[PDB]
């Protein structure tokens, strides 16, 4: 007919076999058909096929391969970035397997490609931050926005008093927002100051998970349980739906919201 | 605060920034554990004697307030303390201990852990400390010993003794069983034990102690109990070969096969303590021990095709003879043969099939007896010519030998259908031991100069343990090979976010055989590199060498290649080739595609833990064939393992020397740009290995490569010892010393042996340097430690230099 | 000016004057040759591509058997015959300088090393010279006698491809695994030669093979298999002067002879070409050995 | 909540362990901020790995091997690859609509017209009467081939029942 999905794209590709048994018909049918974007499904039939033997349409198997975003395409963009060394696509694949979390080791290609074939500006200072490297490089760097990124790594370091420094550029500039949010945030956790914590939390965001815990906090901070609890139950209820989402990655992080 | 003191330890073993940053916090803040923390900072900051001060500080400060809550405060304080003791006294230790201070230094861990009631694991390695003041005694009685110019060193280490100190660290070892070290200082202060005598102090404590730990402690390192075997000095170590049946008593058959190996292999002396452990075994739960007797037997039957072995044995006996003139000399090997035909047609369609060609040979051979017994030549013709038409008809056979059946052999190994302990090396401590449902007769004979045969033997758990023909293997040194991998995959156990990382190294068993003999087993489903390669690269439909293709077509030799036409050579052939096939492989085995990911991690860590392994332990094998990697979502097999030794050092054949083996684009293409992270992972784990244990269960296992025949065995072939071939060749006097001087060397003869094995501890003593080097460490023309960042660059070298490497003949398969 | 050169090839045949036309039969067969050396008064030939060194009469055309010198096991890495043409020494890949001299053809020399034997030299005096393995530092070795060593090392690291001294009486110069040549200003001395470093320059920065001085030194030159080779002006401060047109090739030969005007080459291309020393060139532009070389000598 | 007065009282862990990973999957599942609420109440490494391993004991082998799965023929895996494909065939077959497999089995022979066939064997074996005459002329199919291995089971499936008279009068005539 009964009608068996996996039955039919397995002998699908035995036909398209048999096709590759001019195919310029099926070439482009096939091509508009990737085009047409279930898709998974069919993708991954073509994945199927390739592995037995290229259906060729390579950059093109990388771009939808992009398009079904479920990261193991990685392997795909891995196998292109395989191909030739292009640090555009390098550092594609380093966001990627950053996605894939499986990016330690990537880092250390990062690291490489930094060795090896000239280096890369923006996303390197950002991954080799992510690395325990670049820190003090950010620092000199910016010295010589990125800074904010500094900024962000002096949140992994100590000194809430750089960051109070990072803090007089908040208030030089206050995006903005979402710049100042998460930095004083940082400030407030190393500076007990409740006052420099209530601009940064006044300035945060509407969907503010992190100053949702501020909020609480500053609650807390003198005495009301009540808007606290606001806060308890509805960043609960965010945090909730972000573990919905979901170790193997979010161990760890759900493990913080909880 | 013990709640922050516990994050302050955190930022201790956290990076730098915290480190100080918490440190100095909480600081700011009884801190004695604070003291201990602040302390912590110093040792960060590395200040001697400050550290000293503040440290002898706090000990009066508690010690006057504790004199000679808070009373809980200063309990866990005085642990503490004692901590305190040993920490900074390695600290100087560092410095120091050679000799000298260490006396004073041993004295306050002594003092320390007399203190103790403690944290002692802590002070089992303090007792262990200890113990190693009995070492460095040791090695000052190996120093007064190496200067002496066994009752003599007996007496030496008496006197004070060393023995005295020794044997209060015996008793703390004991107790440092009872702490967890474990296994290995275990077995690591056992046979410093029974090396260091057997003397009334010594015979009395370890009594106690030894009867006072366990059964199960003692069961590992059976092995390595085994390699003792005769003892020199019954004495107490008689009597410790009682307590070794003893402990045996218990859940013997739970292993039971050492007995049986020991007892298939003649010891003489020991073979005849072997037969009264035998008798232990004869006694308790004889009934099983006769089963077990039957069994490994019955392996020692199947064993080489009897009259092939003496066929193929026989070809290279008259090689011998032939050659240079061997004759009776390999004629006594023949001798030997003709024992092998004094056997009979023994076994069933086997020898007993063999008869007629055997018998024919035998007449033949009793002809060859004959006229070369009158003196040389009739049958000194008819020799060489019934083994010359007998090697052809052997021939002919042998190629028909690959088929293999029991029952058309030695139908006797088919007679059982099944036994109560099977288990064939299961060996689990606590288990369902598994009964056999055997196996068909017919078995798969490898083929291999050994055609090493092989099956796997339906159990009573209904799985087949695969099982193999070893042909003069040692399978003890197999032992001890997964035994330091369990040591490693121990480390891996007490292993960080690292055994978050974890990969250990899965440990085939495989069972000894006879003296020179074994039984593997084949692994789990796997790809043999070579073999797996090979398939894929012409099942890619092209050269399966495209190496010795490309070198032939490079020039006609790359065996007169010099070092620069080797280079040029590679070079060329290198750009030619490529081995995303390799990758290729994985994408093969990619099925489910994150299966490329994983499995890439997989392999990655494989590489990882190989290359610590080796590193550590040379053994390269660089051949493909004996690399391997597995059909299940994978892990790399390295197995058939030489030995310690260099194969470089070793060879002979070619230069090979790279602390791993990587096939470049194999390696490479495996992942991203090649073992980057993936060989810094390996980095930090064979750091933490360079750290931990590197000093203790290091020197341990090495101290298991140390030691006696079977060992002194592999370690010898290691050389081998026809690489400990002649010389000059006195020390000084074994020259002259042969000469008029004699006969009495054959009176008196012994060594001999002890000269060569007095050479064993000699290599040994040159490995444990090289491993000392190897661990924490150095190597090249400078050192410092060099420590994880360099010792893992100049690692990492090693590994991309060079054609050197690639000179390697044929086993490297680049 | 007999000229010839020795491929992988396993053959070899002697070259005209200006013709470059190989017309001679030199079989390295059974091997390579490894270095390239005739007699003082080109009698005979001897190299060895393997384990044995072989001497095929120069003076004799296509001689096979001038004569056979067992030695240090390897390919002799290199070798001096000396003006004498009777005592001759030689270093060979075994790791120890076993010097074969001509005598009979009759070998004695001992000199060990940390490494195979990089090459056999000679100093202002014939009968003074060194040896630099590819090890390390340089042991001086006189004559038949008298020799134990005086340790130069350009490096603690990277292998001496070759212990190279021409006539000057003060000099020094090599090339190696560094690719920049390490060299030194001797004293005048038959040897005694405390060196005045001169440094280690890239030419060819990949793995320098030929390191030569010009005739009167004045210029001098590093051939590499990275078929890549740049003359230098020696005469001041080493100055660098002429690249060497090469395919990729490996060179462990680079010499002009009887010009210093046109230069002759060795390419592992089959065909080698020589340029011209003065500006380049293509001078007879071949090869008799049909893989390719690196090797060439002079008559 | 009683789990949360109970951490008042204590910590968990334990067994437990697991249970929390199928609450989690039922927080996930069954997510009202109800489970919102309880995981928020639930207040790594070590705990996920035994975790991995009491779900290992959970589940394991086919599920795998069946998302390893015929696209693991091909794997392992031309003449092989159409009889891979017949083995695919097979599978879902044996893996529901009986006649379908029937006409399956039909064609799946007349095209053979092997090793699969012996699992075949055993697939008919799994066995109304449409049934009996099928899998008999099956049999009439299966005439074309030797057991070997199909004879015993042949015998068996011929025991039950014992019409059909004329099938087993071929069996015998292709014994």
């Amino acid at each position: 007919c009964s009608g068996l999905a996996g039955i039919y794209y397995p002998l699908a590709r035995e036909l398209f076999n048999a096709s590759f048994a001019q195919y310029q018909e099926d070439l482009i049918q096939s091509l508009c058909a990737a085009l047409s974007s279930t898709l998974l499904n069919l993708v991954e039939f073509m994945e199927h096929d390739d592995k037995p033997l290229p259906i060729s349409i390579s950059t093109l198997g990388e771009y939808a391969q992009r398009c079904h975003a479920y990261a193991k395409a990685l392997h795909y963009k891995e196998l292109e970035f395989i191909e030739e060394p292009s640090t555009s696509t390098i550092e594609s694949l380093i966001t990627i397997n950053n996605q894939l979390h499986q990016t330690d080791a990537a880092i250390g290609i990062l690291k490489h490609a930094q060795q090896h074939h000239d280096l890369q500006l923006k996303e390197t200072w950002y991954e080799k931050l992510q690395r325990w490297d670049d820190a003090l490089n950010a620092y000199n760097k910016r010295e010589a926005e990125v800074t904010i990124g500094k900024m962000r790594s002096l949140h992994a370091l100590g000194e809430w008093d750089q960051l109070s420094e990072l803090a007089a550029d908040k208030w030089a500039s206050s995006e903005v927002k979402r710049a100042i949010a998460p930095l004083a945030a940082g400030a407030a956790w190393g500076l007990a100051q409740w006052d420099r914590v209530e601009q940064y939390i006044e300035v945060m965001k509407p969907q503010s998970p992190d100053k949702a815990f501020f909020d609480a906090i500053l609650c807390l901070h003198r005495n009301n349980f009540e808007k606290a609890a606001e806060h308890i139950f509805s960043a609960r209820d965010l945090l909730v739906t972000e573990m919905s989402a979901l170790y193997n990655r979010a161990y760890g992080v759900v493990v913080r919201t909880q | 605060m013990k709640v922050w003191i516990k994050f302050a330890n955190l930022c201790r073993k956290s990076g730098r920034l915290g480190l100080a940053q918490k440190t100095l916090n909480t600081l700011l803040e009884a801190p004695p554990p604070v003291v201990y923390a602040q302390l912590k900072y110093m040792w960060a900051t590395g200040s001697q004697k400050e550290a000293l001060n503040h440290l002898i500080s706090f000990t009066s400060r508690m010690a006057h307030d504790l004199g000679l809550q808070h009373h809980i405060e200063d309990y866990t304080k005085l642990l503490a303390r004692c901590f305190l003791k040993q920490g900074e006294w390695r600290v100087s230790l560092q410095p120091n201990w050679r000799l000298e201070n260490p006396d004073a230094i041993l004295g306050s861990y002594l003092l320390a852990t007399h203190f103790d009631k403690t944290w002692y694991k802590a002070w089992h390695n303090w007792a262990l400390a200890n113990f190693e003041v009995t070492s460095s005694l040791t090695q000052r009685i190996k120093d007064d010993k190496v200067p002496p110019t066994l009752n003599a060193n007996d007496n030496f280490p008496p006197e004070l003794v060393q023995r005295h100190v020794v044997p209060a660290i015996k008793g703390f070892f004991h107790s440092i069983a009872l702490s967890q070290s474990s296994l290995q200082d275990t077995l690591r202060l056992l046979t410093l034990w029974f090396k260091f005598g057997g003397i009334p102090e010594a015979a009395q404590a370890m009594h106690e102690g030894f009867g006072l730990i366990k059964i199960d402690n003692w069961l590992e390192v059976i092995p390595q109990l085994i390699s003792r075997i005769h003892q020199p000095n019954q004495t107490v170590s008689r009597s410790l070969l009682s307590l070794l049946a003893d402990l045996g008593k218990a859940h013997p058959q739970a292993l039971v096969y050492p007995l049986t190996v020991a007892i298939k292999s003649d010891s003489v002396s020991r073979q005849r303590a072997a037969l009264s452990i035998i008798d232990k075994m004869r006694m308790h739960s004889p009934k099983l021990v006769n089963q077990a007797e039957l069994v490994s037997d019955e392996l020692i039957r199947v064993a080489v095709l009897w009259h092939e072995l003496w066929y193929e044995g026989l070809e290279d006996a008259s090689r011998q003879f032939f050659g240079e003139h061997n004759t009776e000399k390999m004629f006594a090997t023949l001798e030997p043969l003709h024992e092998m035909l004094k056997r009979g047609p023994e076994t069933l369609r086997e020898i007993s099939f063999q008869n007629s060609f055997g018998r024919d040979l035998n007449d033949a051979y009793e002809w060859v007896l004959n006229y070369k017994r009158t003196k040389d030549i009739n049958n000194l013709n008819q020799a060489w010519d019934i083994y010359y038409n007998v090697f052809r008809r052997i021939s002919r056979k042998l190629p028909q030998l690959q088929t293999l059946d029991l029952q058309h052999v030695s139908p006797k190994l088919s007679a059982a259908k099944d036994l109560e302990l099977a288990v064939p090396g299961t060996y689990h401590a606590g288990k369902p031991i598994v009964r056999i449902t055997h196996f068909e007769p017919v078995f798969t004979v490898i083929s291999s100069k050994q055609r090493p045969r092989r099956v796997i033997i339906k159990g009573s758990d209904g799985k087949d343990y695969q099982y193999l023909l070893k042909s003069h293997e040692d399978i003890r040194q197999d032992n001890l090979v997964m035994q330091l991998f369990g040591l490693v995959n121990t480390l891996l156990q007490n292993d960080p976010e690292s055994f978050q990382r974890h990969l250990n190294i899965q440990q085939y068993p495989a069972i000894p055989l006879s003296p020179k003999t074994g039984l593997l087993g084949w692994v789990p489903n796997s790809d043999t590199f070579h073999v797996l390669i090979r398939e894929h690269r012409e099942a890619s439909k092209i050269p399966l060498n495209i190496e010795h293709r490309i070198m032939l077509q490079m020039a006609p030799d790359y065996d007169n290649l010099t070092l620069l036409q080797k280079v040029e050579v590679f070079t060329y052939a290198l750009d030619n080739t490529k081995g995303q096939d390799l990758y290729k492989v994985l994408w093969l085995k990619s099925r489910s595609s994150e299966s490329w990911l994983d499995r890439r991690t997989t392999y990655t860590r494989s590489l990882a833990v190989m290359s610590m392994v080796g590193y550590i332990l040379g053994l390269g094998d660089r051949h493909p064939s004996n690399l391997m990697l597995d059909r299940i979502t994978g892990k790399v097999v390295h197995i058939d393992f030489g030995d310690c030794f260099e194969a470089a050092i070793l060879r002979e054949k070619y230069p090979e020397k790279v602390p791993f083996r990587l096939t470049r684009m194999l390696t490479y293409a495996m992942e991203v740009s090649g073992i980057e992270g993936s060989f810094r992972i390996t980095c930090e784990n064979v750091m933490m290995v360079l750290r931990d244990n590197k000093e203790s269960l290091m020197a341990i296992l090495e101290a298991f490569a140390y030691d006696p025949l079977i060992n002194w065995g592999f370690d010898l072939p290691t050389h081998a010892v026809m690489e400990q071939t002649g010389i000059d060749l006195p020390l000084a006097n074994p020259s002259e010393l042969l000469r008029k001087g004699v006969i009495s060397v054959e009176d008196a003869a012994k060594m001999e042996l002890q000269q060569k094995a007095e050479v064993r501890n000699a290599r040994a003593t040159l490995v444990l340097k090289r491993i000392a080097d190897k661990l924490t460490g150095n190597d090249f023309p400078r050192c410092q430690e060099l420590s994880v960042p360099d010792q893992v660059d100049k690692l990492i070298q090693q590994a991309t230099s060079v054609e050197n490497l690639c000179q390697h003949y044929i086993g490297w398969c680049s | 000016v007999i000229l010839a050169s020795a491929g992988y090839d396993h053959t070899i045949r002697f070259w005209e004057a200006l013709t470059g036309v190989c017309s001679r039969t030199i079989q390295h067969a059974d091997s390579q040759v490894n270095r390239l050396e005739i007699t003082s008064d080109k009698k005979y030939l001897a190299a060895a591509g393997h384990l044995h060194v072989r001497l095929y009469d120069i003076r004799s055309n296509n001689p096979n058997p001038v004569s056979s010198f067992e030695g240090h096991k390897g390919n002799v890495t290199s070798i001096a015959f000396q003006q004498e043409n009777r005592w001759m020494v030689s270093s060979s890949e075994d790791g120890t300088i076993k010097v074969w001299d001509v005598r009979s053809p009759s070998v004695q020399r001992n000199y060990k090393h940390n490494a195979p034997v990089n090459e056999v030299a000679i100093h202002p005096n014939q009968g003074e010279l060194i040896s630099c393995d590819q090890d390390g530092n340089i042991r001086i070795w006189d004559l038949g006698e008298n020799q134990c060593t005086n340790q130069l090392t350009p490096e603690d690291n990277t292998p001496l491809q070759s212990l190279s001294v021409a006539s000057d009486g003060s000099m020094l110069v090599a090339g190696n695994n560094k690719g920049n040549c390490y060299v030194w200003r001797m004293p005048h001395h038959t040897d005694a030669s405390t060196l005045e470093p001169v440094t280690k320059f890239k030419s060819h920065t990949k793995y320098i093979t030929r390191v030569l001085l010009s005739a009167d030194v004045k210029n001098l030159a590093t051939c590499s298999a990275d078929h890549t080779a740049r003359v230098w002006n020696i005469e001041d401060n080493y100055q660098l002067e002429t690249t060497l047109d090469g395919h990729q090739r490996w060179v462990w030969d680079c010499a002009f002879s009887a010009d210093s005007a046109y230069l002759v080459t060795a390419c592992s291309d089959h065909y080698v070409r020589l340029w011209d020393l003065s500006t380049s060139e293509i001078v007879r532009q071949y090869g008799g050995h049909h893989k390719g070389a690196v090797c060439v000598a002079l008559n | 909540m009683p789990l949360i007065i109970d951490t008042f009282q204590d910590q968990s862990n334990s067994f437990k362990r697991g249970a929390a990973l199928k609450a989690l999957g039922q927080l996930a599942a069954s997510s009202y901020p109800e489970l919102l609420g309880v995981l928020i109440n639930i207040l790594s490494q070590n705990i996920r790995r035994e975790t991995v391993r009491l779900i290992g004991i959970l589940g394991a082998l086919d599920p795998y091997k069946h998302r390893e799965v015929d696209v693991a023929l091909l794997m392992q895996g031309e003449e092989y690859y159409p009889t891979v494909v017949i083995g695919v065939l097979m599978k879902i077959l044996k893996d529901s609509i009986h006649h379908s497999t029937v006409i399956q089995a039909i064609m799946h022979i007349f095209q053979t017209m092997f090793l699969k066939q012996i699992i075949p064997g055993f697939i008919l074996v799994m066995h109304p009467p449409s049934l009996l005459e099928l899998y008999f002329q099956q049999l009439s199919v299966l005439i074309s081939i030797v057991k070997q291995h199909i004879r015993p089971h042949v015998t068996e499936i011929v025991d039950v029942i014992s019409l059909t008279i004329i099938s087993v009068i071929e069996s015998l005539s292709r014994a």
